[PDB]
C-alpha cells in the first residue's frame, strides 16, 4: 500500500551465506589422430596421406584446449602474489572460521 | 567367464575381442595400442634451433 506519504524501513537484519558453484577446468584428454583413425597397418601411411595433413588441423587444436585448462586454474586461484597464513591463535572478536 | 556355447566376442564397436583356437578354448580382449601425437615447442627461429 501507499499514498502521498508512506515508506517502509527495516528494523532488524540477518546475515546470510549462499554458495555459488562455478566450473573452472575440465580434465583434458590427449587423443591422437592416426592410431584411432588407423592402427598399425601397411596401407596405413599411404591411404592416410591421400587426404593430406588434415590431422594437422585436428591434433593442433586439441593441445590448445589442454593448455587453456590450466590457464583457467592459474588466474582463478593464483590471484594474490604472496601466500599468507592465519595467526596461530584464533581470536576474531567472536567469529568462528573453523569451517 | 566364457559359456562353452558361444563362438566370438565383441565388447563394442564391432571389436571382435574374442579369438579362440579350435583345439583350446581361450578368451582375449583387443584394444588399440597406446600411441601418441606430437607437437614441436620451438622458440624464435632467429634465436636458436
Ligand atoms: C531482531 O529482529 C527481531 C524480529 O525478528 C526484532 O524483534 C528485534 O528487535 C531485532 N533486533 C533488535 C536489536 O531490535
Ligand atoms: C629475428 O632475428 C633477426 C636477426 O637476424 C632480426 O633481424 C629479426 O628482426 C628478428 N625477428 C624477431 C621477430 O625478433
Amino acid at each position: 500500500a501507499y499514498s502521498n506519504n508512506s515508506i517502509a524501513i527495516p528494523t532488524n537484519f540477518t546475515i546470510s551465506v549462499t554458495t555459488e558453484i562455478l566450473p573452472v577446468s575440465m580434465t583434458k584428454t590427449s587423443v591422437d589422430c592416426t592410431m584411432y583413425i588407423c592402427g598399425d597397418s601397411t596401407e596405413c601411411s599411404n591411404l592416410l596421406l591421400q587426404y593430406g595433413s588434415f590431422c594437422t588441423q585436428l591434433n593442433r587444436a586439441l593441445t590448445g584446449i589442454a593448455v587453456e585448462q590450466d590457464k583457467n586454474t592459474q588466474e582463478v586461484f593464483a590471484q594474490v602474489k604472496q601466500i599468507y597464513k592465519t595467526p596461530p591463535i584464533k581470536d576474531f572478536g567472536g567469529f568462528n572460521f573453523s569451517q | 567367464k566364457f559359456l562353452p556355447f558361444q563362438q566370438f566376442g565383441r565388447d563394442i564397436a564391432d571389436t571382435t575381442d574374442a579369438v579362440r583356437d579350435p583345439q583350446t578354448l581361450e578368451i582375449l580382449d583387443i584394444t588399440p595400442c597406446s600411441f601418441g601425437g606430437v607437437s614441436v615447442i620451438t622458440p624464435g627461429t632467429n634465436t636458436s634451433n
